[PDB]
């Protein structure tokens, strides 16, 4: 049994200190899927996944499988993928269009709404129907991005989402049409917990501007150049958000990272031309000069990430201490031309999937931290998140909101420290913004 | 993707020898880390491809596959080939360095002539068995789809185009840091 | 921890509600292994699989690994397959004829008794080795079938089976020359509960009359019929044993179930002329109408399962919650015809075997099944099991016992029930009948 | 169930390649799941065979194979493969709808004549990879033994009989839903 | 142990045939466990050799195998090969009794002649899929490579040398109670 | 919970009981883990492993992977192979030469005694580097051999070993040369408990004197032999250290079994001529005659093991209750003639590594016994470890210390009771010697 106060022990942000058991201990674990997971807004994917009547998403909230389906009147319902009766899975494919679901144990029949609607030989052995159809959860869509939420005490998710919107927007809101997701979700496993996923798209431009990616950036430079001449970026911020443990960060006006990872059409559209300023425009009442802002990471706590400037998205599924999936898609602006849109195709699949010449050095790492783990002394002693302690201010006059270097783990003790909260705070009451 | 439309007509001996020993060779390759050598066999006009494969009940059956405008596990050029050469050879490239241990075990193989002389499209099936560090083991099968020409080189063939038919929906690997 | 308060609390037999954590949750599997396999009769084979003296089959209790051995005095005993000096195996292989059991490990020496009968340097270096052969266990034979139990609190089978036994009859008790088992126990593993499996055969005719195995029947109908033609059995009734949460259903009447499972000949032998009117005869002293009863399933509790009509027997062994071993064998009446012999051979192999036409569509329900209940949402909420309730009775003109409708869940409430209360109920005292 | 009798005379170039392309071809078939094409394979009189194996001393090491008489995996004849052809083709048939991905790696392919003409008894490897829904894995490795005759279909053989020796004792799958 | 390397000019048809059958045969040999006619492939002079192989920088590259005067995995001579072979027959041999069930799925074979007549190197790439007991299986993955002599027996040829690379570095089986 | 009186009833060394919970317990072996090899002399291997400046061998203490490494003064360092920045892996190779040690996550820079000497962006975004270092380990040596402990307050290495260095003598101090470790360490992974394996090589000449190994024997003995005439000895003794759980057993004399593993060669080198005349002049006033012993099997507490005459070492990795890695290697007299060295090599990997005709069946053996002690009966009842109780004497007129028969089971008792007494006693005041 995990007390409260041995759990508000694990993660100190005051010292930047953080207990390496929360990576690993099983009943930390259990308990992160109901107080986390149970109670979080968790990424499904987005609209138009699921752009018509009856077209389907099977996809989780934790462990919990869940079916994400489009209703006749344009909403979303999102209920676990469990039958009542005996557990059996009611939605077997990974998608497609339906217009019914149907238990392949006991022929349990289901709306598109996953209303029970029949029970075969109801009559002759019962009891009623709308009390055993599937768990439903929340559902709310922040431009385009799918949420869930199973807890109706949790705030809503705009509330939920707080001063992290503004750098949401700046890949979500930078045209009247909104994004769409390219085709396709690529789905991988990684033996490593899922904060070490959340952590580095939160917080860690450290590891992309130090040593893990010199590869991957050699991979994007021209043939011609070698490292020696890489254009290092050390010009940045980094966001740590009022409430939640969402955290962003971001290079400002050295597009040397962009232009190795995104190509130099991607690049010249984010930061130059019509689209760029009505982007601009768009975003004008946050302040921001999105055209200066070139390579941004972002994390929604507990497991939605994103790249803005390059549109990968990812969903971390949690598969114990010791094991995730890997989720991912990207988007793009709905009326970007054709040629913009094969870029960001080519490159996320260049870069980003599980062959992707970053992805590779990524899931390297988190494997041998996990196995280390195991070890007893791994576990003995804190690990150090003191990088730019005391160092951030929420008066920046480009930036909104808790902002600091972009080399810092600002946004990391803030995650950290609410997901502390989440796990010592049983009720709403206290734990909302 | 359906069943290989393979000709009535099998390839001669000769041919079929040819190009399984080219096969064999490129195994000898890759399973020796001489990427420098093998990256020598793309043709400057290679797709190199390996579509997301996906569940999907029967009268779905046709969207198992992701297309040309969705993303892929793989959908390179020889511009981007070069540089996952550039990484896979790097000190710095940590995913590779230790390097793996790889066994390509190369079967199946059906011959296919073209409309172009001496260019042929090639079905096989492998088996990619993949050890890493200490006790990773990641098992990969599948058929390649490719396009060969005829080269004056060690290996007798280029590659024109590859497509791996991966059997796999979710990868069960943490990466994709070997050739297929 | 696991009080008898909190076990009583994940089955409720009145509301008909089952908590799914009994599924899932790791320490109640252990509980069980003490409190239900340690001490229920547990089906090992038949009589027919070691014949001779000497003969050996190498089975399992739960997850304890034992040996079934036929005696020079024509018995059988039962013994724990591990050697008490450090725990080798004594007998190596699946079966086959004994003269005497030696353990590779230090040469520790046994009869086909397992009485220990020599230690290797024993003057040298000794302690009494009539105290220190492996534990044995209690044997009892019920009409071929052999069964062990490590209690010797426990109650005999006769009383341990109680009313069942009519029901066992139907398979067993048809002809004065007993039954046989055909050659042959496959093995297979499943990734899910025994309990599903356990209650499937125990109370489940429901999944065979809805959709679990509408292509297991397509398979078997004629290549000119097809499903809609294939008349649908909604006669039939089920059965819940007085006491020890043993359950049965059976059709009666319509036989069209399993003439598509076992075909017209072994259909033909079950129901009409002088074999079958034999077995009504013999069974006449329950005033069962056998030759009506077309297509039957059964469980004794817990892992002991048949369907009566096609002879197939399964042993499910436990491996932890999330997983089980299917070991199966099939039994012909000793005096049947050969061509009916072989019919029972073949649609047993056809049906019910790993490949079987049947079998796959089970194994696949029960894995995603078990894949749901990982989530934490998916153990939250309790299972239907309202089937019936209510509707059973202990006065039927036809069958004894608490009887009901075909389609119920009475036998699953039952067997729950009953599970419940070996898990709660640390004395036999409490527990008997 | 001894080792394979091989002919001391290997069979000529042409015969072996016939043989093993008929293999591919037929790999192709079941890894496409074109399974009313493969099924056309099978002759009328096709007896396809899988038995039990078991864990036996040296001593008893002829008890090793279930026999004739006995249970088995798989114990087929024209009328039982055509029922499990309308299954697995079936939308009802959950095992296979979503329907597997599986490899049938194909080697080690030893040809020998028959007294009867045209008639072929072949011995074979291969490795069987299925992966199913999101992350199951089976691998399956073991032999086969073939009488095949020459016939005019787009395979150049059908299959009159098929024993599939399984390297398992109890099986590490839930099911055999494959076609071996 | 770099790239092999094979003639440009490949072997003829007849030849490459020959090697082949010889492997298949020799693995079915093993894989019915005919351990004595097995052993008698070996030529007195035979040298068995599987090293160790280590994780190393891609700079520390040159190190990844141990050497002649380091531990192996195997380090055998016709003498010692002996000696195994009258354990693996053994009734109190309790690791291969009751013995597992193995299959040697052989490809990729490439062959290069020597100075010597009749005496050839041959590389090839295994998959080793042993089963044991009632649920064990250990899957090896490497390539061989061997020197073979035409030899008067039953099989063409008898094994002069050979060196197993095995694609592992700590090994995840609890012995290597087969042969390769 | 395990208390200490709990702890206490897990061995029995007046009686000669274990309980086998002990091999299986997941809960115990957390403890272990802590109790055990947290505060243990645990074997990393030889010397000439790392002989130079920089030389490095990534290894284990327990489940915590450590970098053992030469430096320029010729000490040896031991630290955690885990930074503490966010816990990655700081060297990543099994072995070579290194100047520095870099982390590949985030750019931390280490020189070869594992000091913090750089931190990327340290003055921009920090914390002392002095402080935030890998933990380190004492390191000991012993005639060759590399041992680490992390405890501070545990014993040195020489009051640790106690009277169980002159049995290691005889493998370690035969020349003033000493030894060296043939190049190649085998690594091979066994899903047993790591205490069957400790206790064999402590205790266990029984099994090699009656069944395990006579395939083995019938590999090592001419084509000529056979097993009915090979020379089994009888005669010998064992040794239990006074205090720590070490133990070693060996043949006196009779030189059968020495001959069939290690060739006439190594046999006639051990014990009769100049080298073996030397090593009697150098051990003697120990009073052991070392010419006389033939074949030895030994233990340091808890997972080192050794075969002093077939020079075969091991290191036992626990992974869990159920599973270790076997890390072997051989040395040799530095100063041996090129044939003996040779002799040693061939003989060792022959015998000795995961293809040994030898260590082939010890596997074999030990994988059925853990499979065993899933079974909740298997585990009910006390194993037998009453071999030569009260038998062993300590003024034996040819051997030191504590000194019974070759087959005995008085060094194992003394294992598990030294195990049993680190895992009940907190406080080195009190375990201590
Ligand atoms: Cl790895 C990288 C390259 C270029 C731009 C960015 Cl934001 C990143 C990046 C930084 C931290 C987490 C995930 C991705
Ligand atoms: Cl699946 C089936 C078909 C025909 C007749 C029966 Cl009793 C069954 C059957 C019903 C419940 C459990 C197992 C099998
Ligand atoms: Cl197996 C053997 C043969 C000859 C001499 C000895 Cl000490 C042994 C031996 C005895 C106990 C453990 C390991 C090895
Ligand atoms: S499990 Fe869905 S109907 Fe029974
Ligand atoms: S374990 Fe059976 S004699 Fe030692
Ligand atoms: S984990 Fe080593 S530097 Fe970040
Ligand atoms: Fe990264
Ligand atoms: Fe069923
Ligand atoms: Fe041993």
């Amino acid at each position: 049994n995990w007390t409260p106060e041995a759990i508000r022990g694990l993660v100190d942000q005051e010292k930047g200190l953080l207990d390496p058991r929360i990576y690993a201990d099983q009943s930390l674990y259990e308990l992160e899927l109901e107080r986390v997971f149970g109670r979080s807004w968790l990424l499904l994917g987005h609209e138009s996944h699921v752009p018509e009547t009856g077209d389907f998403l099977a996809t989780y909230m934790g462990e919990d499988p869940v079916v994400m389906v489009r209703q006749k009147d344009k909403s979303i319902k999102v209920f676990l993928n469990q039958c009542r009766h005996r557990g059996m899975r009611i939605c077997r494919s990974d998608a497609g269009n339906a217009k019914a679901f149907t238990c392949s144990y006991h022929g349990w029949a289901y709306d598109i709404a996953g209303k029970l609607v029949n029970v075969p030989f109801e009559k002759e052995a019962f009891f009623d129907k709308a009390e055993w159809g599937p768990l439903q959860a929340r559902v709310a869509t922040y431009k385009g991005l799918v949420f869930a939420n199973w807890d109706v005490q949790a705030p809503d998710l705009e509330t939920y989402l707080g001063d992290a919107r503004p750098y949401m927007d700046v890949m979500l809101d930078r045209t009247p049409a909104g994004t769409v997701a390219i085709g396709g979700m690529q789905k991988w496993v990684i033996p490593c917990n899922w904060k070490f996923a959340a952590e580095q798209f939160c917080s860690d431009m450290y590891h992309a501007g130090t040593t893990t990616h010199l590869s991957g950036i050699l991979a994007g430079i021209p043939p011609e150049m070698d490292l020696s001449q890489a254009q290092i970026p050390t010009k940045g911020n980094q966001f740590r958000a009022a409430w939640g443990g969402h955290g962003s960060g971001w290079y400002v006006d050295e597009p040397g990272s962009l232009l190795a990872v995104m190509g130099p059409k991607v690049t010249q559209y984010w930061t130059e031309g019509p689209a760029a300023e009505l982007a601009e425009q768009r975003l004008g009442h946050t302040g921001m000069p999105v055209r200066r802002m070139v390579g941004q990471h972002m994390t929604i706590f507990p497991t939605c990430s994103f790249l803005p400037a390059m549109n990968n998205i990812r969903i971390w599924h949690p598969r114990g201490p010791n094991e995730i999936e890997v989720w991912a898609f990207t988007l793009v602006d709905a009326d970007a031309p054709a040629e913009i849109k094969e870029e960001y195709r080519r490159h996320n699949i260049r870069n980003f999937s599980a062959g992707g010449v970053f992805e590779q050095d990524d899931g390297e790492n988190w494997v041998e931290i996990q196995k280390g783990l195991r070890g007893y002394k791994a576990k003995s002693q804190p690990l150090n998140a003191q990088m730019g302690l005391g160092r951030s201010q929420t008066g920046h006059p480009d930036f909104p909101g808790n902002v600091g270097y972009v080399y810092a783990e600002e946004a990391a003790r803030g995650m950290y420290h609410h997901w502390m909260r989440m796990m010592s705070e049983p009720s709403w009451a206290t734990l909302k913004p | 993707f359906k069943t290989f439309e393979w000709p009535s007509k099998a390839a001669g001996l000769e041919l079929q020898n040819e190009i399984e020993q080219f096969y064999y060779r490129e195994a000898q390759l890759l399973d020796h880390r001489a990427y420098e050598a093998w990256f020598a066999l793309l043709d400057k006009d290679i797709h190199y491809f390996m579509p997301l494969r996906t569940n999907r009940m029967i009268r779905e059956g046709e969207l198992e596959y992701s297309g040309d405008q969705d993303l892929a596990h793989f959908d390179e050029t020889h511009e981007t080939m070069y540089g996952r050469i550039r990484k896979v050879t790097s000190d710095v490239g940590w995913a590779e360095n230790p390097p793996s241990r790889t066994r390509h075990l190369v079967s199946n193989v059906i011959v296919k002539e073209t409309a172009t002389p001496d260019t042929f499209e090639v079905n096989s099936a492998f088996i990619l068995y993949r050890n890493r560090l200490e006790r990773q083991v990641d098992i990969f099968a599948g058929e390649r789809r490719d396009v060969l020409r005829r080269a004056d080189n060690n290996l007798g063939f280029s590659i024109a185009k590859r497509t791996i038919l991966l059997d796999a929906s979710t990868l069960l690997s943490n990466n994709l840091s070997m050739f297929f």
